[PDB]
Formats: structure tokens, sequence, C-alpha cells
């Protein structure tokens, strides 16, 4: 049996005045398959606002998020634990359809985190938008990814700089596994390749 | 949400004073702490200045001490930065970014919006 459930994003609906995702509202997207609208995570989630009420982000209520395989507009991280390591909150996000840009250009916007990498395994389609990741000091594995296998339109373009260089992620052995393909990975388990060289019982290789 | 436009921007003579202005639009009526970024050629972005929500604490890099000068007006819904005795080293995009609660912050991953930027050239 498959439950589905489809919930506003911020900026629409119950969070029309909400600037991120914060402690109040994130118990709302609990069973959350679908965002129709757009994820902003940003750093007052984590530092809290008492100019509305709302307590900092406990790390662990971002475990809420594992369920959203779909998110209709655009998904942007702007701060995120700096005890973690990836997304994976997002692990199990397999579609941003970008009908809705940040600033009407990026999809996909990963910003200033001190992930290692991205995470976003189940990540298989970004049917429209830009995007961009940038600033991410320890940041790898982001220039192997194919991104044409997961565009819609010919003219999505993407925005990877500032991250750690690859000279750095290559000398720290900070690559694709070698079950992998030249497709790229979203880290260095081989359930983070995009596509296995040899054969997959499933996710990994 | 709210949006930063950066205005005021341009080339200068070296040694010449200026002023950036940013204009806030949308929901501009809570506390935020507006702060200036700036990001040179090759190099990683940096903190310039920074100014609370009722004005009264301000915070400048060692490399503008004496020089800038931030101030708001939350009436207008804007924030300047004056830039006196400019040098070819403040030559890069500058970006006005705005963090939600009372305080400014000196790095900038403390804050949430930011502008596109204006490119600034001594
Ligand atoms: C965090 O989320 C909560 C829940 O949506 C937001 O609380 C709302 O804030 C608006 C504007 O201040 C009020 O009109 C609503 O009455 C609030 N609802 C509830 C249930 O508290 C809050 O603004 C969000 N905070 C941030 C910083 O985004
Ligand atoms: C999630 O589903 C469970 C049922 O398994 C339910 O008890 C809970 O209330 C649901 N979450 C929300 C936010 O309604
Ligand atoms: C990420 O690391 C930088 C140092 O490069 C630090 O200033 C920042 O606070 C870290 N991020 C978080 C969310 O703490």
């Amino acid at each position: 049996l498959e439950e589905k459930k489809v919930c506003n994003g911020i900026g629409i609906g119950e969070f029309k005045d909400s600037l991120s995702i914060n402690a109040t509202n994130i118990k709302h997207f609990k069973n959350c398959t679908s965002i129709s609208g757009d994820l902003h995570i940003l750093p007052v989630a984590f530092r809290g606002d008492s100019f509305t009420h709302t307590p900092p982000l406990d790390p662990q209520e971002l475990d809420i998020l594992k369920t959203v395989k779909e998110i209709t507009g655009f998904l942007l991280i702007q701060a995120w634990p700096e005890n973690r390591t990836d997304l994976h909150a997002f692990e199990n996000l397999e579609i941003i359809r970008g009908r809705t840009k940040q600033h009407g250009q990026f999809s996909l916007a990963v910003v200033s985190l001190n992930i290692t990498s991205l995470g976003l395994r189940s990540l298989k389609e970004i049917s429209d938008g830009d995007v961009i990741i940038s600033g991410n000091k320890n940041l790898c594995y982001a220039n192997t990814i194919n991104w044409k296998k997961l565009f819609g339109t010919s003219g999505q373009k993407t925005k990877i700089i500032s991250n750690r260089g690859e000279n750095s992620c290559k000398a720290t052995g900070q690559v694709c596994h070698a079950l992998c393909s030249p497709e790229g990975c979203w880290g260095p388990e081989p359930r983070d390749c995009v596509s296995c060289r040899n054969v997959s019982r499933g996710r990994e290789c | 949400q709210v949006k930063l436009e950066e205005s005021g921007g341009g080339s200068v003579q070296t040694g010449g004073s200026l002023r950036l202005t940013c204009a806030a639009s949308g929901r501009t009526s809570r506390s935020y702490g507006m702060g200036w970024f700036r990001q040179a050629p090759g190099k990683e972005r940096e903190f310039v200045s920074g100014i609370s929500w009722r004005g009264d604490s301000t915070g400048y890099a060692d490399s503008v001490k004496g020089r800038f000068t931030i101030s708001r007006d939350n009436a207008k819904n804007t924030v300047d930065l004056q830039m006196n005795s400019l040098k070819p080293e403040d030559t890069a995009i500058y970006y006005c970014a705005a963090a939600a609660g009372s305080a400014w912050y000196g790095t900038l991953y403390e804050y949430d919006y930011w502008g596109q930027g204006t490119q600034v050239t001594v």
C-alpha cells in the first residue's frame, strides 16, 4: 500500500508569512510526500526568531523531510546543521519540477554550507530551472555529476563554483566509488552512484 | 519574504568617496539586521559592515576602519554605505544582506536574504 500526501510549501497557505522551515511549522510537514510550492531553509531556522516566537530548529527534526519525494517549485538550502555531512533529509527526493524558481532562475540552490557531499541519491529529474551549488567550502562530488541526465530542457545550465577544489577532493580520496559509472555520484558510497557500470540489485550497485 | 536592491555603485577616482544604497521590498515591517558584503575577483566573499535593527549597534571590517559608515532609515526601508577614501583594493561587487532578528552578524552564514549586488571599481 502506497500513501501520498501533498503539502503547501513556504510562502503559501499555512506558511504564507514564514521565512523558512522552522521549529514550529516542520511538524506540519510530517507525512508529506509532495511539496506544492518551494522549500526555503535559511539561517533563521537554526538561530531561532524572537519576533515570531519561533524557537531554534532541532537538527533531528529535519528527518521529517525524508518522506518528501517531490517538490513542484524550488529547493533552497542556505543553512544546514554543521555536524551533518550531507543533505540526508532529502535522500528520498526524486523530482524537482522548478515551476517556480528562485529569482525566476534556480530550481535547486545549495549555498554556503559545510557539507562534504550532496547525498541527493534518489534525485532523477529536474524538470525546469537552473542549478546553483556555490560557496560550500568542504563540498566534493558535485563536479562529477552528469546534469544532462537529470534536466528536462536543453537550456538548463549549472553554476557550480567556490566549493572544494577538485584538486583537494581527489587528493583526499573524496571521489566516486569504483562501481560508479562515469555519470558521477552524490557521494563516496556505491548507493551514491548516479548509475552503475556493471549490475545493481537496486539502489546499491 | 524580502527583496533587496543595491544602488549607488559605479567607478571612482582612486581616493574618492562613494555612497551605496540598498532598498528593501516585501514583508519589510519586522526586525532585520542589515549588512554589507563584497567579493573581489578570484577572492572569497567577505564582510564589510553591518547594522542592528534599531540602528544603535554597528560593525566594520578592519580593512575599512574609519573610512566607511553605515546607516538606515527604516521608515524609508533603506540602508546606505558611505565609502570615503576609496582604494583599488576595495574594488569588488558589493552585496546588501538581511538577517531576521535585531542583530547584525560578521559572517555571511547568518544572513537570510541577499541582493544581486553592485560592481564598484576604483
Ligand atoms: C515559523 O513558522 C511559523 C508557523 O508558520 C510562523 O508563525 C506564523 O507567523 C506569522 C507571521 O509572524 C503569523 O501571522 C502567524 O500567526 C504565525 N503562525 C503560527 C502558527 O505561529 C513563523 O513566522 C515562522 N518564523 C520564521 C522565522 O520563518
Ligand atoms: C502521520 O501519520 C500518522 C499515522 O501513521 C499520524 O498519526 C500523524 O498524525 C501524521 N502526521 C500528521 C502531521 O498528521
Ligand atoms: C561553516 O563553516 C564556517 C567556517 O568556514 C563557519 O563560519 C560557519 O559558521 C559554519 N556553518 C555553520 C552553520 O555553523
